[PDB]
RNA sequence: AGGGAAACAACCCAGACCGCCAGCUAAGGUCCCAAAGUUGUGGUUAAGUGGUAAACGAUGUGGGAAGGCUUAGACAGCUA
RNA sequence: GAUGUCGGCUCAUCACAUCCUGGGGCUGAAGCCGGUCCCAAGGGUAUGGCUGUUCGCCAUUUAAAGUGGUACGCGAGCUGG
RNA sequence: CGCUGAAAGCAUCUAAGCGGGAAACUUGCCUCAAGAUGAGAUCUCACUGGGAACUUGAUUCCCCUGAAGGGCCGUCGAAG
């Protein structure tokens, strides 16, 4: 019978990603791939086996074309006519961390495994992170 | 699942699944996906010894 | 301005300019020849 | 900053000219400072404020030790005010001395609670007829939504229930008189809440 | 022909502190002019100046003409004083400059007190004449347009602040 | 029945006797949801075209063969 | 082997092809006023006589008395004209 | 509504760049708001005893201890 990973016997590593001009979508797909764990031979769809990801610059991210002044982010509050929108340029100045999180959130399963994988993503808008004890290793150099 | 595991094991060695199967088919190694995903996880040395020969096949 | 679907010159002083992706028409002699969209 | 007092009923005073000034008398005990939340340890900047007269048997040991860092011997309740920039020591006394004539202020406080109010009283709805053939429905709400394709009732719909004692603030009430001897504030207008309640007086930012 | 090919032939007193990416012109009668040119450019150093692009695209061909003219404007700014002659037309209109304050009377209830920016200094030889002296054409024109926008001209009377352009609209009915 | 067109008895591929944790293909795909090319070479397109739409309008841009004048001085502008 | 049809009252929600308020271009716009056309849905947008009437005509205002969708909204909320 | 400015020696509000700009947009005024499972943050208070089996973040059980405080109950409220 084929081997299946066990959550009690899983190995997970810490990585740090520097987004200082990286394309939003081409960075988010690598982050989501490494969060789901498609880079390991022992990948299982039913249990999570992935590596923690740390983003240190959530405001230097780059979007190509005229999407800086476009690409509205819609969402509804629940009340009638509660539709609200904000563009990339205004959102990246207000909440830089939520710009890149929503891209990865829409690129994971919509099951409770997706929520667990999303909790391993930890973005920061500054230049340093509070995970020096974990000692993440640089990748994508 | 076996295809996904073999692709993950091969990308760590420096190939892709589409090129790996072609390299295997340039010769006739004839190892199934069930017994390539098992070697990808447990027998990593044997999987690497298969992948290097697939690279040597130049395909 | 004069919103249309076919902007065109009306006198020798009309110059057609594409401003911010919109085909504008500006006339230095007759302000009535100014046309916005087309 | 602001001042915490008690509503004590409304009154009226007459000026020399002849006009009547409706007044709400606000009793203000001298207020002690309990904390001074600096920015380095708390983020924002604010100051705690407390009124007196609470018996020792009703204060927990945690609160007794909290009121022991600053020698306050504090009483009922603790209120906090956000301030721009002004230094305050651990033990200080805030009185009515910071107010003057005019000086439009904002007055908050828990309003008088109606038990469980209908739609005519809560939302000022209009009632149906009373004689022209009407059935039992005379004051009940009418329709809620459209027939087939809202598919539901929209959230935020105005319905009956609990005209409550929730916090409400009357904006920009001018002070008529300040008493530094009896510790009173005379505010021109109404104040939310019943007499003998708790009221917060702050300078008006709307101006 | 293409303006980018013509040289600049800077006058006597000019200094070129060219750092490759950031050019700077210093001279008498105003100084401290500098511009960060687009990256895709070539700038030589000699008695004159010439500009040339690297990639023959539809963008750099226009960038070369734009930057040559910008450098020419910077050179002329520290050699000749830019001016904008604005004249007031209408009864009861006057301008009274008080140093860095230019107060105008345009028939409004309150007197507008337009504050000039740094560098530009305006002078009023008459009550119906403004002379906006400066070092940068862009800032001089912007200040002149902002002063003009308070009361633009009227075709039935000409009653409004207007500059030397004599193509003002005119109609009577 | 199955696979594809996001879901879509009638459209495309293909007709399930049963079992396999075996391999090759069709339509349709190979960045992540999602299995498989961030594969190789020569170009175009910047508008999110792709990812709805006609009359008609426009010195948008790439390519093709013919033309009219021109160092005897053209086309622009500057002076009569 | 049942989806209760027109008006009225109560309660509203949504589109802008906008009636008022807001910012502008042109005008055969002297001024006061106007006509036409872009941007704009934040808030407002009448009481009566007649008629079952929606609509419509009237008298009197108001800055205005908008056009539509929502089973020509709303009868397990009311009337049965 | 513009200023500099070429492509296209002029002109040109735009291709780069620099401005003004309305009840719309985002702050500013008021209320709820860490079930914000990302569950945040400051001050203060309370607990400092042993034994056995079995396996070892060591688990389970016996006795002694029950503090900070909370609840029960009662007198009530311009709270319900
Ligand atoms: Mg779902
Ligand atoms: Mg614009
Ligand atoms: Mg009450
Ligand atoms: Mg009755
Ligand atoms: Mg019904
Ligand atoms: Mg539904
Ligand atoms: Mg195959
Ligand atoms: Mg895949
Ligand atoms: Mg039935
Ligand atoms: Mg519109
Ligand atoms: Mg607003
Ligand atoms: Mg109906
Ligand atoms: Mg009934
Ligand atoms: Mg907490
Ligand atoms: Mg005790």
């Amino acid at each position: 019978k084929t081997y299946t990973a066990k959550p009690e016997t899983v190995q997970r590593d810490w990585f740090v990603v520097d987004a200082a001009g990286q394309t939003l979508g081409r960075l988010a797909t690598e982050i989501a791939r490494r969060l789901r764990g498609k880079h390991k031979p022992e990948y299982t769809p039913h249990v999570d086996t992935g590596d923690y990801i740390v983003v240190i610059n959530a405001e230097q991210v780059r979007v190509t074309g005229a999407k800086t002044t476009d690409k509205m982010y819609y969402h509804h509050s629940g009340f009638p006519g509660g539709i609200k929108s904000i563009n990339f340029e205004k959102l990246i100045a207000k909440a830089p961390e939520r710009v890149i999180e929503t891209a990865v959130k829409g690129m994971l399963p919509k099951n409770p495994l997706g929520r667990d994988m999303y909790r391993k993503l930890k973005v920061y808008k500054g230049a340093s992170h509070p995970h020096t004890a974990q000692q993440p290793q640089e990748l994508k150099i | 699942l076996w295809i996904a595991r073999i692709n993950a094991g091969a990308r760590q060695n420096g190939l892709s699944y589409s090129r790996l199967i072609a390299g295997l088919k340039k010769a006739a190694i004839e190892i199934d996906r069930k017994v390539l995903a098992d070697l990808a996880v447990n027998e990593k040395a044997a999987f690497t010894a298969i992948v290097e020969k697939a690279k040597a096949s130049l395909a | 301005m004069k919103v249309r679907a076919s902007v065109k010159k009306l006198c020798r002083n009309c110059k057609i300019i594409r401003r911010d992706g919109i085909v504008r028409v500006i006339c230095s002699a007759e302000p009535r020849h100014k046309q916005r969209q087309g | 900053i602001g001042v915490v007092g008690r509503k004590c009923g409304m009154t009226r005073i007459f000026t020399e000219e002849g006009v009547s000034i409706p007044v709400t008398v606000i009793e203000v005990e001298p207020n002690r400072v309990t904390q001074f939340k600096t920015e380095e340890t708390d983020g924002y900047r604010a100051v705690q404020v407390t009124a007196g007269e609470r018996r020792a048997s009703r204060v927990t040991k945690a609160q007794a030790g909290h009121f022991a860092k600053a020698n306050v011997a504090a009483g009922r309740g603790v209120w906090e005010f956000r301030l721009g920039e002004e230094q305050y020591a651990a033990g200080d006394q805030i009185t009515v001395d910071l107010f003057q004539a005019g000086q439009m202020v904002d007055v908050t406080g828990e309003s008088k609670g109606k038990g469980f109010a209908g739609t005519i009283k809560r939302w000022n709805f209009r009632g149906q007829d009373n004689t022209h053939g009407n059935s039992v429905s005379h004051r009940v709400p009418g329709s809620i939504g459209q027939c087939q394709t809202p598919g539901r009732v929209f959230k935020g719909k105005k319905m009956s229930g609990h005209l409550g004692a929730e916090r409400v603030t009357v904006q920009s009430l001018e002070i008529v008189r300040v008493d530094a001897e009896r510790n009173l504030l005379l505010v021109k207008g109404a104040v939310p809440g019943a007499t003998g309640g708790d009221v917060i007086v702050r300078p008006a930012a709307k101006a | 022909s293409r303006v980018a090919k013509n040289p600049v032939k800077l006058p006597a007193g000019v200094e070129i502190k060219l750092a490759g990416q950031q050019l700077s012109i210093k001279g008498a009668k105003g100084a401290l002019e500098l511009k960060v040119h687009p990256s895709v450019e070539v700038i030589q150093d000699s008695g004159e100046l010439r500009f040339a692009a690297r990639n023959g695209d539809q963008q750099t061909r226009a960038m070369a003409g734009t930057t040559r003219a910008l450098v020419n404007n910077m050179v002329v700014g520290v050699s000749q004083g830019f001016e904008r002659k604005l004249q007031l037309v209408g009864v009861g209109y006057k301008a009274q400059a008080k140093g860095q304050v230019l107060s105008l009377s345009l028939g409004f209830s309150h007197p507008v007190d337009y504050e000039l920016p740094a560098g530009i200094v305006a002078e009023t030889p008459s009550q119906t004449d403004i002379l906006i002296k400066g070092i940068d054409k862009q800032l001089v024109g912007q200040v002149a347009a902002e002063i003009r926008d308070f009361r633009p001209p009227e075709p039935y009377k000409g009653k409004g602040v207007r500059y030397a352009d004599e193509v003002v609209r005119r109609k009577e009915a």
